[PDB]
């Protein structure tokens, strides 16, 4: 039992396609239970500005009544079957997944088809569910953390149609028409951009009868532009809350670069802390250690989000507010160690980090039945880990600083800031303390 | 894959079962029965401490080369527990275990409890529990236990207030040296070799009152968040009985997690009822705690200031006419499905499948699979269903209120 | 060779100094990092004790007067306390040295 037969030792995802292009994957398990799920490449960014929130709108209307059940049958089969549903949206994507039982599948894949093409809008459940997202807004509207990135995001790619949230405005939201609802449903979605994807105990050859059952006769029949990064600062001066949030992040690579898992190397040399870590004076990174030395912080993590062939390589920390100059000064302090002056024990325990988180990132059936549908989303098809393990034993110090030499150094960041962010410096002291003039 | 796991009951006292699964991930698992019921008076909050002090020095291994060596492999190591079990898992990939494995030996057999190190513990007992009840649903559980029992099973998951920093380390090596023994412990592995296992469990352990009586009442925590959180709990029966899966079928009878999130959940007839009872947006989710010597059934409500006494009162009378003979035997199969769904998929990572298999294998002393725990479940009839419902309503009842409790029954209007 | 060795030692610690003023080993330590850390890491009534010898000692050189004849710490009464604590920082330095290395 050695890694390379362990990573020989892994079910293989097998594909095809219905000629509508609708593509479908699979993969099996030997434990008795499923996930069956749809992503639909349906974010903000294929949205407009009048038309935001669109494709969230209709996952909120998704279960409300179809052109076979009504808004209570459909929970009534999926409860009687006892199902287990989950519905989401990033900016990008568009997710509807059941986690679903050895012997109730093909009713259910009957019933997620249902979902795909005839959700129907009654009127009543517009007027509830525009006076639910009214409560999901007034609700939400304090979890900082979602209110950070969307800052974030805003001052990333200002003007451009990817800074827009997944809310999106209000006032969008006093006025959804359901005309227009019916024309995104029937235009965003149809011929080339679905993805059903099975992960679990099942037959990859009656999934695709079971497709060739109800999801063939579809029959359906024009964007990603490249989005300016800006680089700028965003800060709400706020001080009723006790904490500070400080978020700050470059311009992303994407998809398509191997220098990517080299930055993913990086982010596992830094990436998380938590305050509630069992031994803090004895961490690797250094950045924590001493954060602990000087209790400044409370939480950071130094990570990637990717979008299409783009996104932001982003660090967030919430402190206090007599705790901001320093923790960025031994941040930056990081980021141009990793950038210049790396060794190379440190990357062989990072390569290491990474192995194991990715393990444990794939472990049960949702996390590989999403894997499965962004990757396919991102690529048209699957990477499985054992390349990733070469492509981690493509990894030296060298490559990695000079990667991040490529994306760090004299960037114009995007910074924003919330609360009591008194202490934060201004965008020009994040210049300087940005690149080193070796001190 | 055509393997299977492995049992050996060593005679000295401990479990030990092995699983090779082709699956990269290589954890560890160590239970041992040192829960909250076997600390009492004079080591108030120490398994709160004890769950605290992952990171002590070994005579062996200083807490410094553990932690650099842990990170160093990449391996993750947790403390997680609940009032019977301690839990010590330790997951990487398949080639380094043997240093982990040294490791966690280390820190279980031969803690040091230096004096630094307990007392910056204090400090981090109390961030801990600040961290802990800043959530207060657990603060809500905790009361409850505390007005379930009148004996060690009320001791929390953590530290009171006046006991933070006078906690002894000889306190502490005596509750290892007469709580760490060889039949209280069961250790689990997945993804590696039995006879390391075996051999490594032979070198280096080497080691080697009674039940709690029901109290009954309510407490209150008048504190006004907005929102009336009620826990109204009866006692129920001992773990694994009979019993104790009727009243998990009741639960599921009444009311499970929410299976259609941003939906309605139209076949619980808990919410279609207060939703008849009160038309105010509220909460209603059914309870039952399971220990080796009792049981605990309820269930808990999060609701308005004004509108808690009428939800609470619209359940109450909702369980009462189920207890009554209003059940439909469809209905008692779909809590059947719904008990099989949650106990399939709940187990199908790694980490669900080694919490059910080292509970199961520390309960009960042996290995049982789960198809013919699915057969139990498919084993089970109605007048269990009807005969839980009536033991619900007809003892002694329990209590743990919270909030703006200007609206609450307190004993006389139920 | 070996007993008048020990009475070589005898000579140079009645010959120190301190045992006149009442200090042991453990109270004529310069401070670095790691001894600041290890009186840190100390128990209580040794420390009260500690501090107690100290402030006579300080005070008695203010006034400089040296004490009495049979209130004087003689060879091995001393107790070398320090020397596990101390000893033990040093090894964690040249443990994360070596960690380092």
């Amino acid at each position: 039992a050695t890694y390379a037969q362990a990573l020989q030792s892994v079910p293989e995802t097998q594909v095809s396609q219905l000629d509508n292009g609708l593509r479908v994957a699979s993969e099996q398990s030997s434990q008795p239970t499923c996930t069956v799920g749809v992503w639909i490449d349906a974010g903000s960014r294929y949205e407009t500005e009048k038309n935001n929130g669109a494709g969230y709108f209709v996952e909120h209307l998704a279960f409300k009544g179809t052109k076979n059940r009504p808004g209570n049958a459909l929970e009534k089969e999926v409860e009687s079957m006892g199902a287990h549903l989950n519905a989401y949206s990033t900016r990008e994507h568009t997710a509807y997944y059941i986690k679903a039982l050895s012997k109730d599948l093909p009713k259910a894949v009957e019933l997620l088809a249902d979902i795909v093409q005839n959700c129907s809008l009654e009127d009543s459940q517009i007027e509830k569910e525009r006076d639910v997202i009214l409560q999901e807004l007034q609700e939400n509207d304090t979890s900082m953390r979602d209110v950070v990135f969307n800052y974030l995001h805003a001052t990333a790619f200002q003007g451009t149609p990817l800074a827009q949230s997944v809310e999106g405005p209000s006032e969008n939201v006093r006025k959804l028409s359901r005309a227009d609802l019916t024309e995104y449903l029937s235009r965003h979605y149809k011929a080339p951009r679905m993805v059903l994807a099975a992960a679990g105990g099942l037959e990859h050859r009656q999934l695709l009868d079971l497709a060739q059952k109800h999801f063939s006769g579809l029959s359906g029949t024009p964007t990603l532009t490249p989005c300016r990064f800006t680089g700028s600062e965003i800060r709400h001066r706020e001080d009723g809350l006790p904490l500070a949030h400080v978020a700050i992040a470059v311009e992303g690579p994407g998809w398509a670069n191997p220098d990517n898992v080299a930055l993913q190397v990086a982010n596992a040399i830094i990436g998380h802390y938590d305050c509630t870590y069992g031994g803090g004076m004895h961490l690797s990174s250094p950045l924590a250690s001493v954060a602990v030395t000087n209790k400044l912080c409370q939480s950071f993590q130094t990570f990637n989000i990717c979008y299409a062939d783009t996104g932001l390589l982003g660090a967030h920390f919430v402190c206090d507010h007599m705790s901001i100059d320093d923790m960025m000064f031994v941040l930056q302090g990081q980021w141009m160690r990793l950038c210049t002056s790396a060794t190379e024990s440190e990357v062989v325990r990072g390569k290491n980090l990474l192995r194991n988180a990715l393990v444990s990132h794939l472990d049960g059936t949702t996390p590989v039945c999403e894997d499965i549908g962004r990757s396919l989303l991102t690529y048209g098809r699957r990477i499985p880990l054992a390349e990733w393990e070469s492509r981690i034993a493509e990894v030296d110090a060298r490559v990695v600083r000079e990667v991040c030499s490529k994306y760090f150094y004299d960037q114009c960041p995007a910074v924003a800031g919330f609360g009591p962010i008194e202490q934060l410096p201004d965008y020009n002291r994040i210049r300087s303390g940005m690149f080193w003039l070796r001190f | 894959h055509p393997q299977d796991l492995e049992f050996t009951r060593l005679p000295n006292g401990l479990v030990i079962a092995s699983l090779e699964n082709y699956a990269p991930a290589s954890r560890i698992g160590l239970f041992i029965k040192a829960g909250s019921r076997y600390e009492n008076f004079n080591n108030l909050g120490t398994s709160h401490l004890l769950r605290l002090a992952s990171s002590l020095t070994t005579k062996g291994a200083s807490s410094f080369k553990i932690t650099r060596g842990i990170e160093a492999v990449g391996g993750k190591l947790s403390v997680t527990s609940t009032r019977e079990n301690m839990a010590y898992t330790v997951e990487c990939l398949r080639d380094d275990v043997d240093i982990l494995m040294e490791f966690l030996l280390n820190v279980t057999t031969a803690p040091e409890f230096r004096r630094w190190e307990v007392a910056a513990l204090q400090s981090q007992l109390r961030i801990d529990k600040a961290v802990a009840f800043q959530n207060p649903q657990a603060h809500v559980i905790e009361n409850l236990h505390a007005a379930a029992y009148r004996n060690a099973l009320a001791n929390s998951l953590y530290c009171p207030d006046y006991r933070i920093g006078k906690v002894t380390p000889d306190e502490l090596h005596d509750y290892v040296q007469n709580h760490f023994t060889s039949a209280r412990m069961a250790l689990i592995g997945l993804g590696v070799s039995h006879p390391v296992l075996k051999q490594v469990a032979e070198q280096f352990l080497n080691i080697r009152g009674a039940k709690a009586k029901y109290r009954g009442g309510e407490i209150r925590e008048q504190n006004g968040d907005s929102l009336v959180h009620a826990a109204l709990v009866a006692e129920s029966a001992a773990i694994g009985s009979a019993e104790a899966n009727a009243f998990s079928v009741l639960q599921h009878v009444l009311g499970a997690g929410p299976h259609v999130k941003r939906g309605s959940n139209a076949t619980s007839s808990l919410y279609q009822a207060v939703a008849k009872g009160v038309h105010q947006p509220f909460d209603v989710s059914a309870f039952n705690a399971s220990y080796s010597d009792s049981g605990l059934f309820g269930f808990y409500t999060i609701s308005q200031a004004a509108s808690a006494g009428d939800v609470i009162k619209a359940a109450y009378n909702q369980v009462k006419t189920i207890a009554q003979g209003n059940l439909s035997n469809p209905d008692v199969q779909a809590a059947k499905n719904k008990l099989k769904a949650g106990y399939l998929m709940s187990v199908e990572s790694s980490e669900g499948f080694l919490d059910e298999v080292g509970c199961q294998a520390l309960a009960a002393g042996s290995y049982t699979p789960p198809s013919t725990v699915l057969q139990q479940i498919d084993a089970v009839a109605d007048a269990d269903v009807i005969n839980a419902a009536k033991k619900f309503v007809s003892g002694r009842k329990s209590m743990a209120a919270s909030g703006n409790l200007g609206h609450t029954p307190f004993i006389d209007e139920l | 060779s070996s007993k008048w060795l020990e009475g070589i030692r005898k000579w140079y610690y009645n010959a120190a100094g301190f045992n006149k003023l009442g200090l042991m080993r453990d109270d004529t330590i310069h401070e670095n990092d790691d001894v600041k850390e290890a009186i840190r890491r100390l128990p209580e009534n040794l420390y009260n004790d500690r501090v107690f010898r100290i402030k006579r000692a300080l005070d008695l050189s203010m006034r400089q007067q040296i004490l009495p004849k049979e209130q004087w710490t003689k060879y091995e009464e001393d107790k070398f306390y320090l020397e596990p604590y101390l000893k033990e920082v040093i090894r964690e330095r040249k443990e994360r040295e070596e960690w380092t290395k």
